[PDB]
């Protein structure tokens, strides 16, 4: 799954 | 508001001890107080924002998501559809608090380009959040692309290339792009300029920034390693 | 009740897909509704009301232990205290909440031993929680102390000494002893004789059984390693 | 920190 800003 | 007799500074005090003690849920409701006392949030106070819903959110978007499957497979009694909208409506009502937060008015008294930067990208990021659930789509899409394209062009005018708060927003603009705008070109144009342009500029950095920045082009780094 | 107007049937299967999506208070909403609906619980059904509350709760019990600390150590403004106070107030919501149930009606509607003792557990264990935070302590105690002794009478008389439940019972009533009573002898008696008689009776049981009772000796072991 | 049946 893609990394948003929230995910780090 | 259930928090407006509650001094400012007890409400920031008890975000953090929130924070420490994994309650988002009273985390945000904390923040929101904050935020609804009229004056405007520190780079600090609106991380705490921003983590506080980030958390709460989140959980909502990973429960969605799993109802969601779980629906999807019952289509190839009205209970999974049911809860599924719980979820969703519930998803939707914070979606529509922060939005409404940003609106009223953190985003118009945000005198800085950091803040208002800032504000943008959550703007972008929580109308994000309800195109991922919405089947008014379009609408709403449009509505996340305006808000991350002025910040955009406020972040480039104002803040350097490894800023922080700029990699995020490029990070979650390029993520927009790729699944919910159906744009994945868009979506690697947009991390690996950022990411080039932010390598080009660590030189100019302290071991602390670096380290800020270097954190943020790892993820941009992920996503085009599972895009390309 | 806010459940009173769905289905028995309905609740069970949304309380199981809320298990699915991890929204543990949804959960128990439902459970609790799927309780108050007067028939009693299945095994799997017990299983699922046990699993919402203690996962509501687990997230306050830690949250609170979090404050807690703070306090003590702002001790060596009111905010850490108040915010401390509203969250143990909301963990003693729960487990006053918990304790409604089991007696109007689970624990008298019981009419099996392997029912009765697990709602018995339920009773020392949540008991057990409010006496974390006590300090009508000393009558909080001797309720969950009475709780537990009745479900091991019951259990020791009518369910192998292999049996899951009454092994989690054993395991929850030594933790009461060792950290509640004060008792860390009789926690260390009570484990390793459970420990003990589990093991000897371990041949008497399926590869599946076997995995069930090996699971919670595992348990009692680490505590027994942790005591001696 | 000690384990509950809540804890396995
Ligand atoms: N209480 C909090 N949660 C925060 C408080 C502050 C702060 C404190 C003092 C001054 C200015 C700001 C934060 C700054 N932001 C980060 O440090 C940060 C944010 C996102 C992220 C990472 C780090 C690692 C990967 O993803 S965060
Ligand atoms: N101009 C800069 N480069 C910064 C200035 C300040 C600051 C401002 C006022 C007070 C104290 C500090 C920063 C604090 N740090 C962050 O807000 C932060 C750090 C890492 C990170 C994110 C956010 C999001 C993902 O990863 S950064
Ligand atoms: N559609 C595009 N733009 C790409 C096409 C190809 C390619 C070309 C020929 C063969 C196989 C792949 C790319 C190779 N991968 C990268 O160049 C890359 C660059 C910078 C960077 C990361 C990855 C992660 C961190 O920052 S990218
Ligand atoms: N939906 C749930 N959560 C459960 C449903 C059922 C069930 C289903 C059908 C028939 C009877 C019962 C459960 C039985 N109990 C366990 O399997 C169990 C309990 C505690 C524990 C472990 C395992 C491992 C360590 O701690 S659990
Ligand atoms: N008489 C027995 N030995 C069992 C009978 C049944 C049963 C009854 C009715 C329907 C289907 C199954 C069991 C289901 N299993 C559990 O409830 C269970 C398993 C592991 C475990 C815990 C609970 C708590 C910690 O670890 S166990
Ligand atoms: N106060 C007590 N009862 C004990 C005192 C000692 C001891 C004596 C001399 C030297 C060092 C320690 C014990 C040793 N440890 C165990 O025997 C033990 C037994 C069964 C078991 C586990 C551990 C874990 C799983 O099940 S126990
Ligand atoms: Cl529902
Ligand atoms: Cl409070
Ligand atoms: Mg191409
Ligand atoms: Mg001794």
């Amino acid at each position: 799954r893609r990394f948003s800003a929230g995910m780090r | 508001g259930a928090m407006g007799s509650m001094e400012r500074a007890s409400l920031i005090q008890k975000a953090k001890l929130a924070e420490q003690a994994e309650r988002y849920e009273d985390m945000a409701a904390f923040m929101k107080g904050a935020v609804e006392k009229g004056e405007e949030l520190s780079c600090e106070e609106r991380n705490l924002l921003s983590v506080a819903y980030k958390n709460v959110v989140g959980g909502q978007r990973a429960a969605w998501r799993v109802l969601s499957s779980i629906e999807q497979k019952s289509n190839e009694g009205p209970e999974v559809r049911e809860y599924r909208e719980k979820v969703e409506t519930e998803l939707q009502g914070v979606c529509d608090t922060v939005l409404g937060l940003l609106d009223s008015h953190l985003i118009k008294e945000a005198g800085d380009a950091e803040s208002r930067v800032f504000y943008l990208k959550m703007k972008g990021d929580y109308y994000r959040y309800l195109a991922e659930v919405a089947t008014d789509k379009k609408r709403i899409i449009d509505s996340a692309r305006s808000a991350y394209q002025e910040a955009m062009d406020i972040s480039k005018k104002e803040m350097p290339p490894t800023n922080p708060i700029r990699l995020g927003l490029a990070l979650n603009f390029s993520v927009f792009h790729y699944e919910i705008a159906n744009s994945p070109e868009e979506a690697i144009s947009l991390a690996k300029t950022t990411f080039d342009e932010a390598m080009a500029d660590l030189h100019t950095l302290s071991e602390d920034s670096y380290k800020d920045s270097t954190l943020i082009m790892q993820l941009l780094r992920d996503n085009l390693t599972l895009w390309t």
